[PDB]
């Protein structure tokens, strides 16, 4: 996850607009579903008492 | 009813009990006094003619109202 | 006359001649933003004034300065249509060309030796579209201006609400834009107390002493002098007689030896004149008149250097005793009177603990941050930085203006730091407000409240982001890395963009653009909210701002506000109101010199208007600008009045300048209760566009401007001829004179077809021009939603009769006839978007195939093979718009169900279906379907079909447009090859593409031909590259939420029809729910046979004092009578002669109108198009407080052969017997507020249930059970309804076994109930037991 955050901040300010995970699949040596997995796994839970 | 239909009555009570206290400060009685109850000056005939029953000269009334204006 | 106005020219009443045309109604939004984002070479405002504020950023003396050079706004990735389609924020990249220069640490003063340069990327900034709205996540948003209190000095009273006696206290705050506050509060015992930032109060004069003032000059500042003399006999005094005006003499006022007033007398104006006309220059009184005064200054011995008496000393007999021994002759006491010049600073001196400057700074520091040891120059430093630093504290330029104006300073601008001058002027103004010469400030006073707008709020958030980015860059620069770091490896684009994007994307001043209407958008843009970050809330205010002030005139609408929770906080801007150069609102006024009202206008702000005698808009003028009265109604300072001829300083620009755009479309606004017009504007702002937008038969002429200045109309961009019109695009061969020299071109507008606004109304433009028809600049080419030829048609004028008619309009209801529902003049289209996403369950993907378990083939004649419904199929509730199934693994089924499976050999499917079906009740036509697909997935058949369609349509559009531009260019070049190059029609056969290389002189004609040929080649190259980009955009992966495979969006087009339960409304605040749509026969019908269309209740007329509806009814009947006469003449066709005669008569018809139109300059076919537009009924304008008085309405009702009294005799439609007491029947403009019933009506028998509290949820908008609250529980408790309440609280809502038992009992014909226990209660038990508490149910 830490690798992901660092490389994402870097591509955001080097590749113009933002990092697409298809692009992180190359910028890292990972299999591009590992990346989607690790991105959907690192997020924290929403508090069920957060008021809309 | 509605918003405007009760708002009318709120405004109407506001206006009526705002007219009435300003109209109750008006003197309607008759008792000529001839001597300003604070300074003893003689209240002139005309200033007693407008408001019958006025018991202060114009100077002392201006003073007392200036004092009232700060709630003292 | 404009070509779009000779189509249907609106008979305009209203007598005042307009002096200043209506502004551009959207001007605040567009103005403030494009002032925010603009290359403006100075620190006026915007981005660069936010870059200079932090650039250059130096190291900590590090000999390395990162300096700004310039910036630029990138090109937007997506244009606004694609930005809505994809759900993106339409914005522009922001490049910045910083520059790192370095000096090596030797000399001289940082030798610039090793510098760099770059272009950095700091964040994207959203962009305001051409109508002043943003696209933030595909949704239209609007940044409502805020109304916040400006920096400066304020004086308030706190009137009689803290002390018991009721005495007011009169504090005087000083709030700077940045720094420390300063407050000056009296006390109940009349003590000036200065409290620096909101902590503990201090005595007043301690701050003066800290200013290096001591007591003697303090008293000289804050007082007048009185000089007693020991005149050899008991201390006789200096006297000027006007000082005594209000005295009660403790002695015999005598001069000349002559007694002026006997003792005891309250000193009179009489004796005033006696004194000065006789000029008493020194009086003699007893000694106990000086016995109780106070001495001005120091007094010390010539004997032993001992104090005679200290400065600010109460007097006595021994004090004058020692003064005599000192030989003193000048007793300096003060002139303190209870009435005017009261002693306040004197007693505040008495209470002052300290005595000199060091003591004052000691006390101040002990208050500021206690605990630490103080120190002489340490406290000096703290104080003299508190309000005297260019660095820390600053009343900005607006703050300085408000300051130097709120004290009556001749100057208007100065320092950003305070002064002894400033704080002493503040204290003086405060004590003189206490004395009674002056007044406290009204808080709502619009001279005390600025206006941030979208730009002035975006730039502040940009400044927050830039502050954090500069602190990061500074800490990084201090790290002596190298001269190798380039200023993009150092500066992060996360903080800036994050702060500005959370401003625009989520904050109380960024709202959904209400769009159900043209007027709704245009009045939500011009809105002045008083909430949000930086502005007061609802609780804290509170009726300070909840009300109108006599300086709202011409700045903020007095009537147009949302009634309900926040009244008077969301005040909406008036018509002509502008914003000052500072942020203050200003309005125009005609400059009226000595007696003549010049037509030069003059924008006065709020702070200044209260120093002039402003005229009255309805003040007559004698053809030169001289008021034809002697006295004239004006408003000098708040209170209006009569002022003589030669006193008026300004006049009003036009009579609609007090009301907003919303409340200026009401005719006869001056005949309505105020709150009725408020409700009327608010309910006009919700009108739903209709099928056929009509027009107001009674309007105020503001319709045209409100509709043009809104976005929805497709107004022309340049004069010319309509070359090819069509239901989707208008092509305009521009004139040659309004043509650009090279790059001929022709303006081709594409029109937005059926698309959904934010409120699910259908926004769709329609061409109002015809092929071959001329157009001029600023004309109207296409009516948007709710516009008729560049007029705002929000409703439909129907024939209404005011009479009760059988209780069917009992309270407020409205009896609509069946013609209203057959004619489809309220049938309104709503475009709804239904989504269906395929997620990634843990059990696997979700498909969208057209094969779904447990549904017969009959329910799938709509879905195609790919699973998604055909475009154009007419669906209704329960049908499947998308066929999606999710894997169910595994079932683990029941007993006997297993036997039933074995018996019939079926297999429970591995999947269950979650397919997108139309929500129940809806019934409409699927009019569009888009398929967003994740990039990893592969498109199904339908997605690739729609890509085929999109690419072919993009090609066709680009090529149609390039062909139209080709044709224009070719025809222009041909018209050049007509003269000079003569092949008259020896040129119309050879290859047209062989015209870029054909014959001519080498004249300017030849230069033009070369330029035009280059235009041709540029068109080719440009449209080629545009098609390539467009194709790559169409066939390029869509970005999606994490976990979503694909998304299928369907757009039903429901078509609502008016039905009992909808809300309608006149413009005069007369709402009402349609209660019955009775047949035609049953409606009241006049003697001629035509029935009224809508029967309204008369009883709602006098209660609610809106006579505007009755007068609009009369004038509407009059106008439709004129229309009837015109139509019978134009149907029984007479000729242009009689027709022109009748229109000419009906067009003059008034008092001194401003609307002289004459059908002497018309064609005779240009009168026939007109008088056909006037056959449905001839419109009538009626400016707001300048309407058509009843004399003119009688005149117009007499023009047609209607009855003058405005009343007809209707006959009953059911019994045919005439209603006695003749009724009012006219034409009223009925809106249709989109409180439609079928978004109101819902039910629920059983459904979902919440997850923790097992209560009814719905959530599908909305299966929610009713919110059976607490007050209903008491309604049931007042009854003996104990079983109804018990089942209403246990089995209907919570008890998870009682509810299933109840359903089973009901379906089994037994209405018993097993009460069980509410789940809320046993959850409560579990939680009480989860503390250290044991709570059981004993038996
Ligand atoms: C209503 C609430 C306040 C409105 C601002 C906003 C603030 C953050 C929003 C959530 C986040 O997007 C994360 C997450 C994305 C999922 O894919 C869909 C669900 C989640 C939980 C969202 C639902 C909702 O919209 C949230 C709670
Ligand atoms: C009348 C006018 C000529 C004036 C001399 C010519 C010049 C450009 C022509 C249009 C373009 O071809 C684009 C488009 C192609 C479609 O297929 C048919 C419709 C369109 C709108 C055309 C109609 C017409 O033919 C136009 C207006
Ligand atoms: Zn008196």
């Amino acid at each position: 996850i830490n690798k992901l955050n660092r490389i994402s901040r870097q591509m955001l300010q080097e590749m113009g607009r933002e990092p697409t995970p298809e692009e992180l699949a190359e910028r890292m040596l990972m299999p591009e579903d590992k990346i989607r997995k690790v991105l959907k796994i690192a997020k924290e839970p929403i508090s069920m008492e957060t008021p809309i | 009813s509605d918003e405007a239909d009760e708002a009318y009555s709120v405004t109407e009570q506001l206006t009526m009990t705002g007219i009435n206290r300003i109209r109750q400060k008006i003197n309607a009685h008759g008792i000529p006094v001839y001597l300003c109850e604070a300074c003893g000056n003689p209240i002139p005939e005309a200033r007693r003619k407008i408001f019958p029953g006025v018991t202060l000269c114009v100077e002392c009334q201006a003073y007392q109202e200036r004092q009232r204006k700060h709630y003292a | 006359y404009s070509y779009t106005e000779k189509k249907r020219i609106r008979k305009d009443f209203g007598k005042r001649p307009q002096v200043l045309d209506v502004p551009y109604l959207l001007s605040i939004q567009l103005d403030s933003f494009q002032k925010f984002i603009e290359q403006d070479p100075e620190g006026q405002y915007g981005l660069e004034a936010a870059f200079r504020s932090v650039f250059p950023i130096q190291s900590y003396s590090g000999n390395s300065e990162l300096q700004y050079v310039s910036y630029r706004l990138g090109e937007p990735v997506f244009d606004v249509q694609e930005c809505q389609i994809r759900g993106v924020t339409y914005s522009a990249p922001l490049r910045v060309k910083l520059r790192l220069v370095i000096y090596e640490r030797e000399a001289p003063e940082g030798t610039v030796k090793d510098i760099k340069e770059q272009e950095v990327y700091m964040g994207e900034i959203p962009l305001m579209t051409d109508n002043g709205t943003f696209v933030i996540n595909g949704t239209e948003r609007v940044i409502v201006s805020q109304l916040h209190r400006s920096p400066g000095v304020f004086f308030d009273s706190d009137k009689g609400k803290t002390h018991s006696s009721g005495k007011v206290l009169y504090n005087a705050r000083i709030i700077p834009y940045r720094g420390s506050w300063l407050d000056f509060e009296f006390d109940p015992k009349d003590n000036l107390f200065v409290r620096i930032d909101r902590r503990r109060k201090l005595p007043a004069t301690i701050i003066l002493r800290a200013l290096n003032y001591t007591t003697e000059q303090i008293l000289d500042l804050f007082f007048e002098k009185v000089i007693f003399e020991i005149r050899d006999n008991k201390l006789q005094m200096e006297l000027v007689p006007e000082r005594l005006r209000g005295e009660t003499a403790s002695f015999d006022i005598e001069a000349n030896g002559k007694v002026y007033v006997e003792k005891g007398r309250r000193i009179t104006a009489r004796h005033i004149r006696q004194l000065e006309k006789d000029d008493v220059k020194l009086i003699e009184v007893p000694v106990e008149y000086i016995a109780g005064k106070v001495v001005a200054k120091d007094y010390i011995d010539e004997s032993t250097g001992e104090l005679i008496c200290a400065a600010n000393m109460e007097l006595s007999l021994d004090l004058l005793a020692k003064l005599s021994q000192s030989g003193h002759k000048r007793i300096e006491t003060l002139f303190t009177n209870d009435l005017d010049h009261g002693p306040y600073i004197s007693e505040t001196l008495r209470v002052d603990p300290t005595n000199d400057r060091l003591s004052a700074l000691v006390e101040i520091y002990r208050m500021m941050r206690p605990g630490e040891p103080p120190t002489r120059e340490a406290a000096e430093s703290l104080f003299e930085n508190l309000f005297f630093s260019e660095d820390r504290y600053d009343l900005s330029a607006v703050g300085r203006m408000k300051f130097n104006r709120s004290l009556l300073r001749e100057e208007i601008e100065g320092s950003g730091i305070l002064s002894k001058d400033d704080i002493i002027d503040v204290m003086k103004k405060l004590i003189d407000i206490r004395n009674g010469k002056g007044e406290v400030d009204d808080i709502d006073h619009l001279g005390n409240r600025r206006i941030r707008s979208v730009g002035e709020m975006a730039e502040n958030q940009f400044r927050v982001g830039l502050v954090r980015v500069e602190r990061a860059v500074k800490e990084r620069l201090s790290l002596g890395d190298l001269d190798t770091l380039m200023p993009q490896d150092m500066i992060n684009a996360k903080p800036i963009s994050a702060a500005v994007k959370e401003f625009f994307g989520s904050s109380q001043l960024s709202q959904f653009m209400d769009q159900n209407n043209p007027l709704s958008e245009i009045t939500h843009k011009r809105r002045i909210s008083a909430l949000g970050p930086g502005g007061l809330t609802r609780e804290r205010a509170g009726f300070e701002v909840r009300d109108v002030h006599p300086t709202h005139y011409g700045r903020v609408c007095p009537i147009e506000t949302p009634e309900g929770p926040n009244i008077g906080l969301i005040n909406s801007l008036s018509v002509y109101a502008q914003t000052n150069e500072y942020g203050f609102l200003e309005t125009p006024y005609r400059k009226v010199t000595d007696g003549v009202v010049t037509d030069e206008i003059h924008y006065l702000s709020a702070i200044e208007e209260g120093n002039y005698v402003i005229a009255q808009a309805n003040s007559n003028l004698d053809e030169e600008g001289h008021f034809v009265e002697d006295l004239v109604t004006c408003r000098s300072k708040g209170e209006s009045s009569l002022f003589s001829r030669d006193q008026v300083d300004y006049m009003d620009v036009s009579t609609q300048q007090v009301v907003s755009v919303g409340a200026s479309l009401i005719p006869f606004l001056e005949h309505d209760d105020a709150n009725r017009a408020l409700m009327g504007a608010n309910m006009q702002r919700q009108a739903v566009p209709t099928l056929r937008a009509d027009k107001p038969l009674v309007g105020t002429g503001m319709e045209r401007a409100v509709a043009v200045d809104s976005g929805v109309t497709a107004v022309a961009k340049r004069g010319g001829v309509v070359q090819y019109v069509d239901a989707s695009r208008i092509v305009i061969k521009v004139n040659e004179d309004e043509m650009y020299p090279g790059e001929a071109g022709i303006d081709i507008y594409n029109l937005t077809k059926y698309t959904r606004s934010n409120q699910n109304t259908c926004i769709n433009q329609m061409p109002c021009v015809s092929l071959g028809e001329p157009v001029e600049r600023g004309d109207v080419l296409a009516d948007g939603p709710s516009t008729d030829l560049g007029e705002l048609a929000l409703g439909q004028n129907m024939r209404v009769a005011f009479m009760p008619w059988n209780g069917y309009n009992f309270e407020d209801s409205i009896l609509v006839s069946e013609r209203v529902v057959q004619e489809d003049r309220f049938t309104t289209i709503h475009i709804q978007e239904l989504a269906c996403v395929s997620r990634d369950t843990k059990l696997g993907p979700e498909e969208i195939t057209a094969d779904i378990p447990n549904v017969g083939e009959a329910a799938l004649s709509k879905l195609d093979e790919s699973g998604i419904v055909y475009i154009g199929a007419e669906v209704t509730g329960g049908d499947i718009l998308v066929g999606k199934v999710t894997p169910k693994g595994e079932t683990q089924l029941t007993p006997e169900e297993k036997l039933l499976r074995a018996i019939f050999g079926e297999k429970a499917s591995d999947v269950k279906d979650s397919s997108l079906r139309v929500p129940n009740g809806v019934s409409g036509t699927v009019i569009d379907v888009q398929v967003f697909t994740r990039d990893g997935v592969e498109k199904d058949k339908r997605a690739l079909e729609i890509e085929e369609m999109q690419l072919k349509q993009a090609k066709k559009d680009l090529s149609e447009e390039l062909q139209i531009l080709e044709a224009g260019l070719f025809s222009r070049i041909r018209a050049v090859l007509v003269a000079g190059g003569v092949e008259a029609e020896k040129l119309d056969k050879l290859p047209r593409d062989r015209w870029l290389e054909l014959g001519l002189t080498d004249e300017e004609k030849q230069n033009q031909l070369e330029q035009l040929a280059e235009q041709y080649d540029e068109l080719k190259h440009e449209f080629e590259k545009k098609l390539e980009a467009k194709r790559r955009k169409i066939t390029q992966g869509d970005d999606l939420a994490p976990g979503v495979l694909k998304i299928v969006k369907v757009y039903l087009a429901v078509k609502r029809r008016i039905q009992p339960g909808d809300k309608m409304a006149g413009r005069h605040g007369n709402k009402g729910v349609i209660s019955k749509i009775n047949p035609i026969e049953d409606m009241p019908y006049d003697e001629n046979g035509t029935p009224v269309d809508i029967v309204l209740n008369p009883l709602g007329v006098p209660s609610r004092m809106n006579i505007g509806q009755i007068l609009e009814t009369h004038l509407g009947m009059a106008a439709k009578g004129i229309g009837d006469k015109i139509n019978a003449m134009l149907k029984q066709q007479q000729e242009v002669a009689k027709l022109r005669e009748f229109i000419q008569r009906a067009y003059d018809l008034g008092a001194d109108v401003r609307q002289k139109v004459d059908l002497s300059t018309f064609s005779d076919e240009e009168v026939m198009r007109l008088a056909e537009n006037l056959r449905k009924g001839m419109p009538i304008a009626t400016p707001v407080f300048d309407g058509a008085k009843e004399a003119e309405i009688k005149e117009l009702l007499k023009l047609g052969d209607l009855p003058t009294s405005g009343q007809i005799r209707l006959y009953d439609g059911r019994t045919g017997e005439q209603f006695e007491r003749p009724v009012t029947v006219g034409y009223m403009y009925m809106l249709k507020l989109n409180h439609l019933v079928d978004d109101k009506m819902h039910a629920r028998s059983t459904g979902s249930y919440s997850l923790v509290t097992q209560q009814p949820l719905g959530g599908k908008a909305q299966f929610g059970g009713q919110r059976f609250g607490e007050m209903e529980v008491w309604a049931l408790e007042a009854y003996g309804a104990a079983y109804t309440l018990q089942e209403m609280l246990t089995v209907k809502s919570d008890d998870v076994n009682g509810r299933t038992k109840m359903y089973k009992n009901i379906v089994d014909g037994n209405h018993q109930m097993e009460p069980g226990m509410p789940e809320s209660f046993n959850v409560l038990l579990k939680e009480i037991r989860s503390l250290g508490i044991n709570i059981e149910l004993e038996d």
